[PDB]
RNA sequence: CGGGGGAUAAGCUCCGUGCGUCGAGAGGGAAACAGCCCAGAUCGCCGGCUAAGGCCCCUAAGCGUGUGCUAAGUGGAAAAGGAUGUGCAGUCGCGAAGACAACCAGGAGGUUGGCUUAGAAGCAGCCACCCUUGAAAGAGUGCGUAAUAGCUCACUGGUCAAGU
RNA sequence: UGGUUUGGCACCUCGAUGUCGGCUCGUCGCAUCCUGGGGCUGGAGCAGGUCCCAAGGGUUGGGCUGUUCGCCCAUUAAAGCG
């Protein structure tokens, strides 16, 4: 749902260089 | 740019002048005021007519150039002959009156409807069944000629309404 | 039938190896190398440009003469490499030759003319071995059909040849076919 | 007002505009007259 | 059309005058095909009745003296030539032109000059 | 619908789905062709379809070809039920596809009608391609 | 990272990896966020130099410099597909022998081509899609009538003047 | 696209998360029942078919099964979906 979209697009922030827990 | 390239003619019997941006005309049917936009400047040519120059061929540039002078012209041939445009009235039982300078309709509603005059414009009627209106501005004439049109819906079946000189509406005809 | 030569430019390759040959492609050069009867192998660059030129002027065989360090040589692209998906031109092979050789050379043929309502038209071979001098390689072989009906085999050998020319693919293969028109029927019949 | 996100010239006598961000056809034959959306 | 049908065209028109022996040029707007017909088979038995482009026969015409029609080619123009005899094909022209109303003829060539209209008809009458 | 008449093992396990195509990469037989770009799976179905919608459309003249063949097969389990305990059943077969692969090929002398079927079929399939011509 | 079970689904499960981390790990970075990036805590100092990220104010540091794109708050949510948005790079065609659009004339004769039908004449359908005069007529792209008939159009001539 | 039915995963709660309808009482979304404004029709007109914008207010009373669901009896504009 708009959950679960939030979380793995909020992962491609180039902070993190795109790799995160729990996807 | 190919419409505007070509300098606008100016009759002996107008008076042009030019203030900075504002340009304002008078002539024997009156005068009218201006604002012209600031990235097109106008000049004005010895030979009686004016030069309308743009500073780059980018698309803003083009676009600004025709307009300002089809206007420029516009206002110049109504300054100096107007605009008029008739009207006429086709149907059964419908028709119209002129009472000073308030106008009436007679479409075959069950009460009479009636249109006040603004400024700048006049009615003239000729006959029962058709009709004229005068005035300065086009754009005056053209937004009051199309709300006299719209007073009646469309009827592709028998045409009753209020029609321009050729217009031509398609009919189509319903059997049963 | 004869031809003229086309002129280029060359350079000689500093490094060997996949990433100096697909810098220089991204660059804009095709590597190239050319070998030939005189034992002693070249990899030089070329122009991407004027070699794609050259191919679409004069198919896919023409006549190359080539200036390298002011040298001149005459070579033949034997084979070509075409990217699937981006179509270039990684790497063309030069066969060096002199003048008054015998060659293999690869030609494609073409077929024009009116067919009869009745007839379709089909091409199971569209490339034909022939086998004639450097410079007097045509650029392409031309078929007429004309007013056929039924089976209407052609076979190559049955194609008519400029003259110093030799065919060595065995006459019996078929160039061209024409058979009688599909039916509806049979046509949705198949593979059913 | 055929309101589809995809529009065609359906017949020769339609024609292509934009406005205000959103581009649909006039035409003379209102079955041929339709906007995206 | 090819510069090459172009070129064609004006060497074909050009062989055709230094052929005949005289023409005329006449409008050929506002004509129904059906008089058209009938006007080339009147014509078909001494004369030739056939168009022409002002650009075309303008250029064409530099190779004689004929460059003085230069001014009556302003317009549709048609082009009439006699290879035989120079009345009976004016005779015809005048006839249809006045039967028609829709003709007017431009004018025509004499003796290496041009001639206006009124001396058009006098060399007709003549 | 096209079925392989038999096969020593009855199923497999999942298609190889990575790399570029290396053989049939050149449009050949014909006069026009059809390429992919994309990766995905194709199945008798879609293929029948896609040969019904060229052949209403082809109408009387030309004729078409296939260039693939949905042979491997893939499982599917009854559903409502836990997953494991054992395998399940081949239901639709299916034939890999990789960028390059030419799919289908038509030859008919009206280049226009030609085109227009083909992207008839274009338009169909569950991946993006398009035309190509025989000619480099 | 390379794999199986799964609907090429799960924050699912089962493997292999001189593989990282957490578990047994504080600080800084991403607002908060154990498993991501940098970095391994002996203690004190109102001292200097830096990685990751930042430099309008919240909040420390550039409303930095030079060359280009953006009209959408796109920036700051996603696909099949659609489109006279826009810049760069490349084409062939035509263009002073007058390109394109726009604004006057002609667009006809065997002819209603045959089968088909109540009916078929250019326009339910199938075959050639033949040919005449030409400047141009296509067995005609359609919106027109039961079927004729008109509005037309395709190519082309007369006026303006270069991009199409 | 929605996570609202039937489904798959066992991650928080077995030193407790008390359970279907009904009664009373709200609050919210629009994928609109009327009430409102438009357009296209194989739209004479009344009356119909479809699409677009729009959430201020209302949406009955009874018979049968505990029932949810469902059938039926009489009007109004309707006896809306969650
Ligand atoms: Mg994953
Ligand atoms: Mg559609
Ligand atoms: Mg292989
Ligand atoms: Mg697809
Ligand atoms: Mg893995
Ligand atoms: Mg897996
Ligand atoms: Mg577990
Ligand atoms: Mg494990
Ligand atoms: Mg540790
Ligand atoms: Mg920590
Ligand atoms: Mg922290
Ligand atoms: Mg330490
Ligand atoms: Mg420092
Ligand atoms: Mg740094
Ligand atoms: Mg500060
Ligand atoms: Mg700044
Ligand atoms: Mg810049
Ligand atoms: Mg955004
Ligand atoms: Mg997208
Ligand atoms: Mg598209
Ligand atoms: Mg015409
Ligand atoms: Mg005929
Ligand atoms: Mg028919
Ligand atoms: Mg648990
Ligand atoms: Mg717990
Ligand atoms: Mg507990
Ligand atoms: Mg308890
Ligand atoms: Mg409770
Ligand atoms: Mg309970
Ligand atoms: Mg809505
Ligand atoms: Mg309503
Ligand atoms: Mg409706
Ligand atoms: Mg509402
Ligand atoms: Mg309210
Ligand atoms: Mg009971
Ligand atoms: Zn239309």
């Amino acid at each position: 749902a708009k959950r679960g979209r939030k979380k793995r697009d909020r992962k491609h922030s180039k902070a993190n260089h795109g790799k995160r827990p729990n996807a | 740019s190919r419409i505007g390239k070509q300098p606008v003619p100016v009759p002996s019997g107008v008076d042009v002048t030019i203030n900075g941006q504002n340009l304002s005309v008078k002539g024997p049917k009156g005068t009218l005021t201006l604002d012209v936009a600031e990235p097109i400047s106008v000049s004005r040519a010895e030979d009686g007519a004016i030069v309308v120059t743009r500073p780059d061929d980018e698309r803003r540039s083009r676009s600004l150039h025709g307009l300002s002078r089809t206007l420029i012209a516009n206002l110049v041939t109504g300054v100096t002959e107007g605009y008029t445009q008739k009207m006429e009235i086709f149907g059964v039982g419908y028709r119209v009156q002129l009472k000073g300078q308030n106008l009436e309709f007679a479409l075959g509603y069950s009460h009479p409807v009636l249109i006040e005059a603004p400024e700048g414009i006049t009615f003239a009627v000729e006959s029962p069944t058709k009709f004229s209106v005068s005035g300065i501005d086009k754009q005056k004439v053209g937004q009051i000629s199309a709300v006299i049109r719209r007073l009646r819906r469309p009827d592709p079946y028998k045409g009753k309404g209020v029609r321009y000189e050729g217009e031509q509406i398609r009919r189509k005809v319903g059997k049963t | 039938t004869a031809n003229i030569p086309n002129k280029l430019t060359a350079n000689v390759r500093t490094r060997t190896g996949k990433g100096a040959s697909r810098q220089a492609r991204r660059d804009g050069k095709v590597p190239a190398v050319l070998y030939g009867h005189g034992t002693d192998p070249q990899h030089l660059e070329l122009n991407a440009r004027d070699f794609a030129a050259v191919l679409r002027s004069h198919g896919t065989n023409a006549i190359l003469t080539l200036d390298i360090e002011g040298t001149e040589q005459l070579a033949l692209t034997k084979a070509l490499d075409v990217h699937p998906i981006r179509r270039n031109i990684q790497h063309a092979d030069l066969l060096v030759v002199q003048r008054g050789e015998k060659v293999t050379v690869e030609v494609t043929v073409l077929v024009e003319g009116d067919a009869t309502p009745g007839t379709l038209v089909t091409q199971d071979a569209n490339t034909i071995e022939i086998e004639a001098e450097a410079l007097s390689i045509p650029e392409q072989l031309t078929v007429s059909v004309e007013g056929v009906e039924a089976g209407t085999q052609i076979t190559a050998g049955q194609i008519s040849l400029p003259e110093g020319v030799n065919l060595i693919s065995d006459p019996e293969l078929l160039v061209v076919n024409v058979v009688e028109a599909p039916s509806a029927e049979a046509l949705e019949e198949e593979g059913a | 007002m055929k309101v589809n996100p995809s529009v065609k010239p359906i017949c020769d006598k339609c024609r292509v505009i934009r406005r205000h961000g959103r581009v649909m056809v006039i035409c003379s034959d209102p079955r041929h007259k339709q906007r995206q959306g | 059309m090819a510069k090459a049908d172009k070129a064609t065209a004006v060497a074909d028109i050009a062989e055709q005058f230094k052929a005949s022996t005289a023409t005329v040029v006449t409008e050929y707007r506002g004509l129904t095909v059906a008089n058209l017909a009938e006007l080339r088979r009147a014509l078909g038995d001494s004369a030739t009745y056939t168009v022409a482009k002002n650009t075309l026969v303008k250029r064409a015409a530099s190779e004689a003296g004929i460059e003085g029609l230069d001014e009556l080619f302003a317009g549709p123009t048609a082009i009439a030539f006699v290879k035989g005899e120079a009345v009976d094909a004016a005779k015809a022209i005048k006839k249809f032109a006045k039967d028609n109303k829709a003709l007017v003829i431009k004018g025509g060539y004499m003796d290496g000059k041009a001639l206006s209209v009124a001396d058009v008809e006098k060399i007709a009458d003549l | 619908m096209l079925i392989p008449r038999k096969v020593k093992h009855r199923k497999q396990h999942h298609p190889e789905q990575r790399g570029i195509a290396s053989g049939g990469t050149s449009v050949s037989f014909g006069d026009y062709g059809i390429q992919a770009l994309e990766h995905a799976y194709i199945t008798n179905r879609q293929i029948e379809s896609a040969r019904i919608a060229i052949n209403r459309h082809i109408k009387r003249g030309g004729k078409v070809w296939i260039n693939i063949f949905p042979d491997r097969p893939l499982t599917k389990k009854p559903a409502e039920t836990r997953m494991g305990s054992g395998k399940g059943s081949p239901e639709w077969w299916v034939a890999n596809v990789k960028p390059g692969r030419v799919l289908f090929e038509l030859s008919y002398p009206d280049e226009k009608t030609a085109r227009d079927a083909l992207t008839r079929a274009i338009h169909k399939l569950p991946i993006k391609a398009r035309i190509v011509t025989r000619e480099e």
